[PDB]
């Protein structure tokens, strides 16, 4: 049971490096036009989904405090 | 000797059908000591005949029909030809005696050991005229009808169990609950538990048995696809690539799956979707409407997005494909890339192929999960509409909670079937396409042999007479009238510059060319009378390039004969020379040759291939530039072996350096397809205008 | 269920072998029967023994 | 290091959008809680008091519940996908960038299989998290919500379940490694048939040459034979787990039923209670019966995770020292070069002294255990001398970048293995960008042009695996031209010209006379014949440079040990 | 009915494609035994003749029987589909006839 | 029928070697031989195809 | 037509070092040049000047006299596929995904 605690540790070790190594931020035009596998690696998801998970999710959430009432 | 042989050869001669003794004899006389019983059912089965070895006592001998095969188990056998009880006498046709003869009761009871074999023949409209479609796998298909047969029964009480289920949670809803039983209940209980356990048991059966005979089905359609494409001519495999050629011989399998596990599936789902309408119908038949108007949407959408789903998948595939190719084509050839600077250049064309792989694997599973997500919607809408009627019906009548409830059961039960008739409905076109791709390989002419001459041994006399050849009937002739005749242990050299004809001698020796004008003949004999089998294993054939199997040095040399002694395996390599370097390896004789060219050099499997060539007692040897790209070491010990290994041989050194065969007894030259010169060496290099001579200063 | 394919699993399929055996039967040709059978008959045992209580409104 | 770590990196890289799928995940629990209750309070509420309005309300929704609920799942797996192909991407740049960084000592002492095996074990893992082998964990994580709605229902039904689960566990530990065992000897048949047909189709020439076709139709029977009792085996091990667990869930099934039947009948359960109560255990039960895989999954991927680490924990040599020296020169330099194999073994190459200048054709010759077959990878920072120094231009070779000296330097060996792309693609495999009059330059100076123009695709023609559409000689051509399309101004024949036949031998020595035009080039050959047009022919005996000149200068005496190998060559 | 027809027929026309390939070589059989019958007289193959005859003639009644089977098995078939349905209607009848209607 | 077939009608199942020797004896041997087939070859209807 | 992909975008000086160089400045007049190697902590770039036809090395302010705020950005796509399909009314699918707004 000693390989979660050393899971733990350095979680928790790389953690406190958070920030420092996280790619840096592009608009959508610089990322199209990288190179093959790192056009890939850096370009996040989307916004639009995003927004559509965000928004199904409020609006349940909204529903039951409504409901609730 | 080969009772066997003859035994099968005379009831061919009986029955009228065409038999060749040489080519049964190669096929399934491989090592030899006859043939052997299982060997000569196969034999007389490959001949189109009907044949079965039966229980049968000295009484039964006179209601069954003549002639038959008596199958001793100590060798000699003989065939009874009629039985007589007027007489008391058994004429039967004694095989070592090659006539017939006329026993007793007391000899046939002293020599019939109990066993005969039964034999008969019949028409057939096969031939080769039929074109290559579905009717080939039709034959081995049938032959598992029982077991079809129990298969299907097995599913119709498996699919009669998942309608009865529903009925007995109706019974548990409808009469347990509102009327307090506590005795239905337990008789339902045990109802189900027996229903369970037998449908778990019967599924369970019905995949072990169609498993099995799917499997069986496999193994014979494999077989006889190996056997065939084994019997197409070179010619064949001339144009055609490689991979084609396995990718069309691995398409087998899905088309046994269709015929086998999708047919069978569709008819028992067309019969028992009908089956549940009409139990839905008769529950109620407004839902059941709501169900039927469903129906469309599964098979238009699952229509829809069979084609482009299946696209992206073999697009995805073949990107794998690939990219496994790359690496491990990358991995072997390191040291190229460590000797060079390159890496920068492979690292990139890896990532370009790993980003392009990883973006197609991206798309099919975006599709994938469209595609399940309609059809969970489509699901869920039915849902929601049969639980708003059905929760008006049940307020209002003409239906209880317990028919609701048996009523969403069904309805969820019924919903696949209908998926899977719209997708076998483009799965046919997907099978078609496989058919007309295994028709390269099935529906090309198998080059048999039909009449042979069945000629003695070979020793070492070949004569050419007259013989012109052409590569094609519009080429120029490449051989005008070549005249050549070679006597037993002589050993020849032919010479020569480019387009002289002399690299199409070996080719012509065996059967591989047939000459436009003239025959070739050994010993007296055209070779367009002689069964190629059996001249192909008598001639030793070395080229510049072989090819040796990945099985081992000791299997690779006795690639003829496994079965066969060993000590003759280390008298061949000390003949080729080739014995050093196999003591010398690890594992000696059991050594593996690798893949493609692992631990062995050229000049080694260049000896190996000699090795293998001069196994056998080969009379005719024909050394078509064996020894061209060989390096110093290869070469100089072959020349040195070369004195011995043409001891007892006839041996045709064709090499275009003319230093190879200053030993030969006599030294062909050709110009353009004749024999322009020929004699010894130095005779032949006296003249100073000769060609010889030229040829020698040229090249040095 | 844990052994490897020992030699009667290859000898059983073997193309020689299959070709000889014409019109050929399952490995076990009495088992569905003897299932089908066996659940009618305690079907039947079941329906005889198995008893129902009477309800009158 | 490798190990399941340097993911924790790529987690907190990635942790909004997996924050996103968790939460994602749970509200999709919270939807899969709604339905039931919906279903339960209908047919409470509805059936028993007629109220048209609760219906008609709980429609619309239901209605909504489940289609947010079908486009919040589509989300989910869209995103983990998304996250996921990264991931993997990733994986393999580092991976293969790391692989052609190892030493060749690392390659030699392993055999080229298992080699790429540790490396497609990529191709497993990506396989392992792309799947639903990640989605289900997460299932598992969140059905306590269910497992607590179930237990306020019926402390005693919900029992049953959380008595079912080990029986679960139970019997997939028992089946799984048994059909593992099975799986993989049926893929390892399956593997040695295809390479025994793609090698029957290859040597087909060879078979009908020869009288063995009933020997390979015997080995094929006997292959195909037990490849499909390994598939039986396969498929029966299947069907019993299958059977097994379904089995259980339906045992499970008719216990709750009866367990049900009798709360219902005395009290503390509705009918829509245990309707909803089992909808529940069945949402329960599915996540569990799809974790069989993923039980198997996390104790495979540990040995394929270790020994794609043994292939990843190894040094890579970089380099970290250059002189920024300039464009070579051709003029190599030897200097009391002392060189062995290993520490224990003996010395080949004694105390040679060596000196080439720019545009001078010098030929090594010798017999078998000369030394003179080390000079060609003492050049190339391949062997590491122990006394003396290798310099080029003056520049000691320690003291400099070795891949930039193998970019300057071409070398054509007996080998000459070729990558399975087009004639083209090999020849300028080292600048893919260069333009195609390079290339024909370098054709026509290898004498290559003259049999390309004769293929089926000219320069677009594909090689083979690893040639096999073309000759012996033709690929020695080839190669020469490759090591020819830049402009090395140093070139080594080290046995080049050795072991190919004739009319491609003849087209390379008349042509070496324009090959060999501005180059310093150094032709290592063991006949005697090749090297005559050399301007300094060196014979060297174990190591040691006994003499050199001119081949005329040197044959005119005697007592030479050239004049000795060449009367033994004649 | 629509059925039960589209899946008898690929069979029934299978098992016919086999009969007309055997009459048609009996056929020409046939026709060239009687046109050359001087031949056969003369060099006395009478035995060789009648015993390819009898092989192809039982191979031809052997396909006549089975598409006799086959169309007779798809007969009764139709036959079961009506005489359930005329059942189910006499039900269906004695019901709606007993309450009105 | 081919040509070894319609030379050995009267007797079907004859070995090649009667057929040689009677070709040889009625000096059709050459001509069979200088054929694709040999004595393989279809003679067409009624020997059309001699 | 080389398999690349290229699109003129409109950069600022600010944002020129966050895009995947070597890229392309098309002037009006035909002066372009190549940008690479936007060097940070010395605001100099290393243009490819191809009228000298070498590269040269700039500074900050005369970078900012020669570059007016449009740029091309050059990417490698060459696509690996090789087949032709037939004309149907299925030409229109991949025309309708093109103008699906
Ligand atoms: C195929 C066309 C056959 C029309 C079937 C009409 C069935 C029908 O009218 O049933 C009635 C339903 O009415 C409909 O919705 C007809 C829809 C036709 C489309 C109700 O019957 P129930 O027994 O009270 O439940
Ligand atoms: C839409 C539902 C249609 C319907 O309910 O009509 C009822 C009959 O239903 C039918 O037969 C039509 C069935 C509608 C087909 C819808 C199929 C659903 C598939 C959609 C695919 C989603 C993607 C008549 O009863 P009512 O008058 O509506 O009920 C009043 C209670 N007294
Ligand atoms: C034998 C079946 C006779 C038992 C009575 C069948 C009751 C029945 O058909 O329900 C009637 C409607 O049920 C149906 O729709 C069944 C219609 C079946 C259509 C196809 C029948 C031919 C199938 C033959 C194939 C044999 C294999 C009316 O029920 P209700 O009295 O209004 O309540």
């Amino acid at each position: 049971s000693e390989f979660l605690l050393r899971y733990k540790l350095v979680w928790s070790e790389t953690w406190k490096i958070r920030k420092q190594l996280d790619t840096p931020v592009r608009e959508k035009d610089e990322n199209e036009f990288l190179p093959a596998h790192l056009e890939l690696i850096e370009t996040p998801v989307s916004r639009r989904p995003r927004l559509v998970a965000y928004f199904i999710m409020g609006f349940l959430v909204i529903a039951v405090i409504l409901s609730v009432l | 000797i080969d009772y066997g042989l003859y035994a099968l050869e005379i009831l061919a001669q009986y029955h009228n059908v065409s038999v060749n003794p040489e080519e049964i004899k190669h096929r399934f006389d491989t090592d030899g000591t006859g043939l052997g019983l299982t060997s000569w059912l196969l034999a007389a089965k490959s001949l189109e005949l009907k044949v079965k070895q039966v229980k049968k006592t000295i009484d039964r001998l006179n209601f069954i029909s003549l002639p038959a095969l008596v199958w001793r188990e100590d060798g000699r056998h003989f065939i009874l030809t009629k039985v007589s009880k007027e007489a008391n006498r058994y004429l039967i046709f004694d095989l070592e005696q090659r006539n017939p003869r006329v026993l007793e009761q007391s000899e046939f009871e002293a020599l019939y050991q109990g066993h005969i074999i039964l034999i008969a023949s019949r028409s057939s409209v096969t031939g080769k005229l039929a074109k290559f479609d579905f009717t080939w796998f039709i034959p081995a298909i049938i032959k598992y009808r029982k077991i079809f047969i129990e298969t299907l029964v097995v599913s119709v009480f498996l699919q009669l169990f998942a309608l009865i289920t529903p009925l007995f949670f109706q019974v548990v809803m409808d009469k347990v609950l509102v009327h307090r039983g506590f005795s239905t209940l337990n008789v339902i209980t045990v109802a189900l538990s027996v229903v369970v356990v037998f449908e778990i048991i019967l599924s369970g059966l019905r995949t072990y048995i169609f498993a099995h005979s799917t499997s069986r089905i496999d193994v014979e359609l494999g077989a006889k696809l190996f056997r065939h494409l084994l019997a197409l001519p070179i010619s064949y495999f001339e144009s055609r690539r490689v991979g084609d050629t396995v990718a069309r011989v691995r398409e087998l399998d899905q088309i046994r799956n269709f015929l086998t596990g999708q047919a069978l599936t569709s008819v028992l789902d067309l019969l028992f979707s009908f089956i549940f309408f009409a139990v839905m119908w008769y529950y109620s038949p407004k839902l059941t409407l709501v169900i039927l108007f469903s129906l469309p949407c599964y098979a238009a959408w699952s229509v829809f997005i069979s084609p482009i789903l299946r696209r992206r998948l073999d697009d995805k595939f073949s990107r794998n494909a690939d990219n496994q190719s790359f690496l491990v084509e990358s991995v072997t050839a390191i040291n190229t890339i460590k000797a060079m600077a390159v890496s920068p250049q492979m690292t990139n064309i890896w990532d370009k192929q790993l980003a392009g792989y990883v973006a197609a694997g991206f798309k099919v599973t975006v599709l994938a999960t469209i595609g399940q997500q309609g059809i969970q919607l489509i699901q869920k809408t039915v849902m929601i509409i049969n639980l708003w009627l059905g929760a008006h019906l049940v307020i209002s009548g003409d239906l209880s909670i317990g028919q609701l409830i048996a009523f969403n059961m069904l309805a969820g039960q019924i919903v696949a079937p209908v998926i899977r008739l719209a997708q076998i409905w483009q799965d046919f076109q997907q099978v078609g396409i496989s058919v007309t791709r295994l028709g390269d390989v099935l529906n090309s002419p198998t080059e048999s042999y039909h009449g042979k001459l069945a000629l003695p041994e070979i020793n070492g006399n070949i004569t050419f007479r007259n013989i012109r050849f052409r590569y094609k009937p519009d080429s120029p002739v490449i051989l005008d009238n070549i005249n050549l005749s070679i006597k037993q242990g002589e050993v020849i050299g032919i010479v020569g510059r480019s387009g002289s004809g002399k690299s199409t001698l070996t080719k012509l020796i065996q059967r591989f060319y047939i000459p436009e004008n003239g025959q070739v003949l050994i010993d007296g004999h055209d070779l367009a009378l002689a069964d190629p089998n059996w001249l192909r294993r008598q001639v030793g054939v070395v080229l510049q390039d072989n090819v040796l199997l990945n099985r081992s040095i000791i299997d690779n040399i006795s690639l003829a004969n496994p079965g066969m002694s060993v000590e003759k395996v280390i008298y061949a390599a000390k003949l080729a020379g080739a014995h050093d370097f196999i003591s010398e390896l690890r594992e000696g004789y059991n050594t593996i040759v690798g893949e493609q060219g692992a631990g062995l050099s050229g000049g080694q499997r260049q000896r190996i291939a000699i090795a293998r060539a001069l196994v056998n007692n080969p009379k005719i040897l024909i050394f078509d530039e064996a020894t061209s790209a060989l390096d110093y070491e290869s070469e100089h010990i072959i020349m040195r072996n070369m004195h011995k290994i043409c001891k007892g041989r006839t041996v045709i050194i064709i090499a275009h350096r003319l230093s190879t065969v200053k030993n030969a007894d006599r030294i062909i030259v050709m110009e353009k397809g004749k024999i322009v010169e020929q004699g010894k060496h130095k005779e032949l290099l006296s003249e100073p205008e000769s060609l010889y001579s030229y040829l020698y200063q040229l090249q040095s | 269920l844990d052994t490897p394919v020992r030699e009667k699993d290859e000898n059983e399929f073997l193309p020689a072998h299959l070709e000889l055996i014409e019109t050929p039967v399952s490995r076990r040709p009495r088992l569905v029967a003897y299932f089908i059978m066996g659940f009618l008959v305690i079907a039947v045992i079941l329906s005889v023994l198995g008893q129902v209580e009477i309800v009158a409104t």
